[PDB]
């Protein structure tokens, strides 16, 4: 209601926390200790002939 | 014809050394085929 909820505050707090841990997905994916959708994905080519 | 026999004898002879030592041959190559093979086999995985 753009002035119900005066803990717009909390939610933001839910929010951020939310974003910390789509940042965790991003790593923890490290299959191989080479974490894959962040950081350091070199546009690899897996040789299949 | 005793000349000739005997020559043409101790020629099959050399002859057959001469197979032996090409048969060893065959299988060292062979074996570096199977080596290289390998290496095929190890550079393919390599792509990783």
């Amino acid at each position: 209601g753009s002035n119900s909820d005066a803990d717009r505050a909390a939610l933001q707090k839910e929010v951020a926390a939310q974003q910390a841990e789509l940042t965790r997905i991003s790593d923890t994916t490290t299959f191989g200790g080479r974490k894959l959708l962040d950081g350091s994905f070199g546009t690899t080519s897996f040789q299949v002939g | 014809l005793s000349n000739q026999i005997s020559g043409l004898n101790v020629a099959t002879r050399n002859a057959n050394d001469g197979i032996s030592l090409a048969q060893t041959a065959e299988g060292a190559l062979q074996q570096s085929t199977n080596i290289l093979q390998r290496i095929r086999d190890l550079a393919l995985q390599s792509a990783n």
